[PDB]
């Protein structure tokens, strides 16, 4: 529900994101590559554990480190 | 028979601003025309499927905006962290690298840029947020800049190791037509000029306010379009009033239908005009974004030989900085400053043969003859290692008579 | 009927002056041009320097200068005659007006 | 095991034509629709801007 | 309706002309003020002037 407040959402597994109210997805805090874009940096995907859809913040890539010298 | 050759140089830094994306807008077709009314809603179904077409067009524009941003900024998927040792041979990069002491991981110049751009729902109009937040854009830009600075010409190939910065500067000096010894003997002066130019750009941004007119124009145009669309909702269009509730509460259905029809036609025309002009403006913005992506890939990740594609002069480096709905480039160039006069010749005749320079020009300061390169004055003795031989001394127009030295005879004598 | 056409900001003489200044500066200043402190660089040296950028050595130009100049002059004259005879050269510019 | 190498050259000059700008036109909206008529002018104000 | 049609088509034509002008400016800066290594950007063959 785009641009809506869950407290209260009379027009309506409940989570308040920066893009609106999301119903039917489970929130996690592990970042991954975007699969289905929601908006404001939030992405969603379904994967194994059956019929479970999760919402996470997008990841920008694999970190790289180099040895510093002169 | 004259030629001018520079005896000095200066380092120059300029800026460039390019729009990338614009605001995303969604509109409810029936709510705009027949907001909370059933007679109007039932009359609207007689017109077919205009609302679906308008909604589809606006949705395609909204998707294209995110595609533009993704194409411009997310080019390289490796994240490089800020070097812990800020030793780059004397080059100051503090004003363009992220500030670790602030909650928003922006550089000082990005903070200056993000403070110069400034700045109806129940009519069915909604603005929805972009996919990538500003922090993500800043992170992409920072990773790109740090990787370019630290990895040199390796960068995306993987197995990256810290390449010394002065080696990169010498290698890019070589691509203009100047030998490395110039940089390795004027390093401190070059670094001083670079730092002064960066500070000058910072001050110029801190004082002037009209730098970002390119980015301000897009916002102004979009706001004006939306304001006109909203104001067209109070027109009469030949009916008795511009309120549906009034005419529903006053008149009977048989004539209310006629006047509601007039109002419906007016509102439909307004929506059509808005959508068409938005489509054209989106096409223009897409062209600008394509230019920005080409500029990034050809100037930030390599050297460009195209004239005036990366600022005025000979291109050395360029650094990106993020701006609201846009991108800013900082081009570093080489500019010769102090010229001097000499006499020149096309060829040298020594003992019945003509000599041409392998590189550079033959130059004379009144008595002696030397050979230098065109972009910096560095005379040296004319030998058989600097030149090559072709033909005799009667076809070239303007040949001289003296004189080629052999670097072997002293060795053979001893 | 309410329709008006209003003139451009730069007249044709100004456009011609800009073009002439650009061409003369390019011909006389060679690779210096906009850097300032301009001095007349001999034209044959510019031609040799641009020959070097293709993959041909300078001695070719310095030994075939007269033939090269003859071919250049003949080509310029041929273009002039072709413009003086043919009328459909500027269809690109005619289409916009039409 | 063969190769061809030129033994001569010629200088060539060609042309190219590019449009730059077009004609500038200004139109009076009310004079076109309701040229010199007050009833039409007053009816036009009902259509907004 | 007539005025609306005229204005819209003029807008599209102006966009096309602007693209052509951008090409002309790039051509001037890359072919008149320097040598170009891009194939067939400045005529057929190897570019000199
Ligand atoms: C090629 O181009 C470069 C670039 O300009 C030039 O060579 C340098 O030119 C700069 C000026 O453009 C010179 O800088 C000035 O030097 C004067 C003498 O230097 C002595 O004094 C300073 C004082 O700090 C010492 O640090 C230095 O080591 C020397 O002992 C100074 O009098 C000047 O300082 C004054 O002005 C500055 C502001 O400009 C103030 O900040 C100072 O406090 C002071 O009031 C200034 O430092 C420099 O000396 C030149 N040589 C170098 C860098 O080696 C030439 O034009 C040219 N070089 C060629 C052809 O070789
Ligand atoms: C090149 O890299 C060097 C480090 O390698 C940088 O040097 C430091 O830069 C910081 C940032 O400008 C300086 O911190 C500043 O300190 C000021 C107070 O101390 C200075 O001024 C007093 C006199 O009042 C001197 O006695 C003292 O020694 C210092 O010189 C603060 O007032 C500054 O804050 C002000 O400016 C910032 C600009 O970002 C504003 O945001 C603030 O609101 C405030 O108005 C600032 O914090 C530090 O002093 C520098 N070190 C030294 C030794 O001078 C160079 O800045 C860097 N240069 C470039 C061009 O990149
Ligand atoms: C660049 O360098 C070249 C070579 O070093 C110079 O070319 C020589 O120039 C000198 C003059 O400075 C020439 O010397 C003169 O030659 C005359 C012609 O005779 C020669 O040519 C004929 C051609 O048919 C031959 O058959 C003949 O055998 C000779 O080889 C002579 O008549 C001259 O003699 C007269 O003048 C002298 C002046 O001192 C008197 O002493 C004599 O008694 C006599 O009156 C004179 O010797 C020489 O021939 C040139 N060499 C060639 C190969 O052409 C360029 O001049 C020089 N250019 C510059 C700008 O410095
Ligand atoms: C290369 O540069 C040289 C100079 O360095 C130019 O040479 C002169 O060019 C001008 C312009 O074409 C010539 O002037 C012409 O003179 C004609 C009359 O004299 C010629 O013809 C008679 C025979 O009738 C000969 O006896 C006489 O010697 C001359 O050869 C005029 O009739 C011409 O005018 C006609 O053409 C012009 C074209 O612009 C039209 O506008 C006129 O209306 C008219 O129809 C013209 O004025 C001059 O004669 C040339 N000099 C010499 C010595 O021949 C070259 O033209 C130039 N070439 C290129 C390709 O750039
Ligand atoms: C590489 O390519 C070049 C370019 O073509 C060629 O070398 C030249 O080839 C041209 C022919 O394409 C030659 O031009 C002709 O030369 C003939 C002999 O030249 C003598 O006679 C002329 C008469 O004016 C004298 O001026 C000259 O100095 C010589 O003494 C002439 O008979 C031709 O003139 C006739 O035709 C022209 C029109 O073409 C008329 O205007 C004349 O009045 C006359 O009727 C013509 O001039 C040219 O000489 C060649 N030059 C050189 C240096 O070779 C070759 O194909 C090739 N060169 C190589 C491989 O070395
Ligand atoms: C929409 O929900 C947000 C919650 O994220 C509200 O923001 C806070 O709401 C609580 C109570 O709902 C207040 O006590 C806080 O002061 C609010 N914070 C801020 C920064 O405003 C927000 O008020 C809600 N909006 C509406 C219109 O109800
Ligand atoms: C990841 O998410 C979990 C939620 O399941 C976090 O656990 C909660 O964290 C909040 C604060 O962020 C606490 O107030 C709750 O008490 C925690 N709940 C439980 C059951 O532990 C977890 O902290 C998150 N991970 C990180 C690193 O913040
Ligand atoms: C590049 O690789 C060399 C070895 O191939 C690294 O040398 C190592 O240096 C560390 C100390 O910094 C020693 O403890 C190791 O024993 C060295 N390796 C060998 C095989 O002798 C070098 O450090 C690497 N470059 C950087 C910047 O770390
Ligand atoms: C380039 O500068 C030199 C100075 O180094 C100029 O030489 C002068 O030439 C004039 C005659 O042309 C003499 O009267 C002066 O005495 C010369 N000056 C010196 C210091 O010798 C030279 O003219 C300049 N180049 C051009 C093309 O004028
Ligand atoms: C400029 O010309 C002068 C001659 O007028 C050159 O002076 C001589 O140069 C040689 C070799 O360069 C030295 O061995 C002599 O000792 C010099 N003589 C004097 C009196 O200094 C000078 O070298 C030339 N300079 C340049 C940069 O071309
Ligand atoms: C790297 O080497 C330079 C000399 O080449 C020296 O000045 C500098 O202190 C060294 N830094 C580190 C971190 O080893």
């Amino acid at each position: 529900y785009q641009g809506v407040n869950c407290t209260e959402v009379p027009v309506a597994n409940v989570f308040q994101t920066r893009a609106g109210c999301l119903i039917g997805a489970e929130h996690v805090n592990n970042s991954y590559e975007c699969d289905i874009p929601i908006g404001a940096g939030i992405c969603a995907s379904y994967q194994t554990a059956s019929q479970s859809i999760i919402a996470y913040t997008m990841s920008l890539g694999e970190e790289n480190s180099v040895a510093y010298s002169n | 028979n004259s030629i001018a050759i520079p005896t000095n140089f200066t380092i120059s830094v300029t800026t460039e601003i390019i729009p990338v994306s614009m605001q995303k807008v969604s509109v409810d077709c029936t709510m705009y025309i027949c907001g909370d009314s059933e007679e109007c809603s039932n009359l609207l179904l007689q017109y077919g499927s205009f609302c679906t077409q308008l909604n589809r067009a606006l949705h395609e524009i909204a998707v294209e905006q995110d595609k533009n941003t993704q194409e411009v900024f997310a080019q390289v998927k490796q994240i490089y962290k800020t070097p812990p040792i800020k030793d780059f041979g004397g080059f100051n990069f503090s004003q363009i690298l992220p500030d670790p002491s602030k909650p928003s991981k922006r550089s000082a110049i990005e903070d200056l840029l993000f403070n110069k751009v400034t700045l109806q729902k129940f009519n069915g109009l909604t603005v929805l947020p972009p996919l990538l937040t500003d922090e993500m854009i800043a992170a992409y830009t920072s990773a790109l800049l740090a990787g370019t600075i630290t990895a040199g010409w390796t960068f995306g190939a993987g197995a990256a190791l810290q390449i010394p910065f002065a080696m990169q500067m010498a290698y890019r000096f070589n691509g203009i037509g100047v030998t490395q010894n110039v940089l390795y003997e004027n390093q401190k002066l070059i670094a001083n000029q670079f730092n002064k130019a960066i500070g000058k750009i910072q001050d110029g941004l801190s004082s002037t306010a009209s730098a970002l007119g390119k980015l301000q124009d897009v916002v102004n145009q979009n706001a004006q379009a939306l304001n006109t669309l909203v104001k067209q909702l109070s027109s009469n269009f030949g009916a008795i009033s511009s309120v549906l509730n009034d005419i529903l509460s006053r008149l009977d259905p048989p004539e209310a239908e006629v006047q509601i029809d007039r109002l419906i036609n007016g509102r439909l025309q307004a929506l059509n005009t808005y959508v068409t002009q938005q489509l054209i403006r989106a096409a223009e913005i897409r062209a600008s974004a394509n230019l920005a992506a080409e500029k990034m890939s050809e100037c930030v990740l390599g050297q460009s030989k195209r004239v005036d594609f990366c600022g005025k002069g000979y291109h050395l480096m360029s650094f990106p900085q993020s701006a609201p709905h846009g991108v800013v480039f900082l081009h570093v160039t080489y500019v010769p400053t102090q010229y001097k006069n000499f006499t020149t010749a096309p060829a040298i005749c020594h003992n019945g043969k003509a000599h041409f320079p392998r590189e550079g020009v033959f130059v004379s300061n009144g008595t002696h003859w030397f050979v230098t390169q065109r972009n910096f004055y560095e005379p040296q003795i004319i030998t058989t290692d600097n030149t090559f031989v072709s033909g005799d001394c009667d076809v070239v127009i303007g040949i001289v008579n003296n004189t080629v030295y052999d670097p072997l005879q002293p060795e053979l004598d001893s």
